[PDB]
């Protein structure tokens, strides 16, 4: 095993899940979890850079980007290292999903920050100001530090 | 990284805020903070092996002792690598923090980012204690709030 780790997620609401992570190999890294509270749809789904919870989500930063790029959907190329897509909550609230990911690697993410968001990732394809920037996901609902 | 910070969040009135800071490769970590709804005295202050806490303490685990060596306070040399010793809340229950310690780290093997940091319940006796649990956890008891130690800016 090359790494292995796991985020609790917690907000100021009602949102609330938990996520592993687990690098298979040097290059896939699988990513599963079960997120409840959320409203029925999509919900973008990133990496932030630092585990800053001193202010509920927003201290968290921007997503980790280390490469320099432009937010992207998980099937572009070019896209921030945190960029993981939408995940997609039931009626019930519930949002069970299982990714892998060829960038994102569990060494490099141990004590940053996973966040879920209100609305969904126009994956970078949005045309709007913040589609290559964060993907227009409004509010930040709960997050968790990636921890060892 | 070079700075790091932790929430201690409990089930009880205890919660704080604690900074890391590191400017030397493998050198000194300045650990300062500020902690509140303690009751006056000596409290235990470690870092444990995982940040894991989908269990709390039971998956937490035993204090960060890669070195496998038995429960001591931060100046003896036989020490857990997460062994930092007692912090001091006041007769209002604030636990002003500042300690120094170069036996952890915010790099390699020693690295404590991403790791569960506890305040506990009793004082450390420091491995001091003639039983077998001082020996482990210095008798510190339950733990009163705890964080995940991630990166800042
Ligand atoms: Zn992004
Ligand atoms: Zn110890």
């Amino acid at each position: 095993n090359l790494g292995a780790a796991v985020a609790i997620l917690g907000g100021p609401g009602t949102v609330q899940g938990v996520v592993r992570f687990l690098q298979l190999t040097p290059e896939r890294c699988l990513i599963e979890g079960t997120i409840d509270g959320l409203e029925p749809g999509l919900h973008g789904l990133h990496v932030h850079q630092y585990g800053d919870l001193t202010n509920n989500c927003n201290s968290c930063g921007n997503h980790f980007n280390p490469d320099g790029a432009s937010h992207g959907g998980p099937q572009d190329s070019d896209r921030h290292r945190g960029d993981l897509g939408n995940v997609r909550a039931d009626a019930d609230g519930r949002a069970i999903f299982r990714m892998e990911d060829e960038q994102l690697k569990v060494w490099d993410v141990i004590g940053r920050s996973l966040i879920i968001d209100e609305g969904e990732d126009d994956l970078g394809r949005g045309g709007h100001p913040l589609s290559k920037i964060t993907g227009n996901s409004g509010e930040r609902l709960a997050c968790g530090i990636i921890a060892r | 990284a070079t700075k790091a910070v932790c929430v201690l969040k409990g089930d009880g009135p205890v919660q704080g805020i604690i900074n890391f800071e590191q400017k030397e490769s493998n050198g000194p970590v300045k650990v300062w903070g500020s902690i509140k709804g303690l009751t006056e005295g000596l409290h235990g202050f470690h870092v444990h092996e995982f940040g894991d806490n989908t269990a709390g303490a039971t998956s937490a685990g035993p204090h960060f002792n890669p070195l496998s060596r038995k429960h001591g306070g931060p100046k003896d040399e036989e020490r857990h690598v997460g062994d930092l010793g007692n912090v001091t809340a006041d007769k209002d229950g604030v636990a002003d923090v500042s300690i120094e310690d170069s036996v952890i780290s915010l790099s390699g093997d020693h690295c404590i980012i991403g790791r569960t940091l506890v305040v506990h319940e009793k004082a450390d006796d420091l491995g001091k204690g003639g039983n077998e649990e001082s020996t482990k956890t210095g008798n510190a008891g339950s733990r009163l709030a705890a964080g995940v130690i991630g990166i800042a800016q």
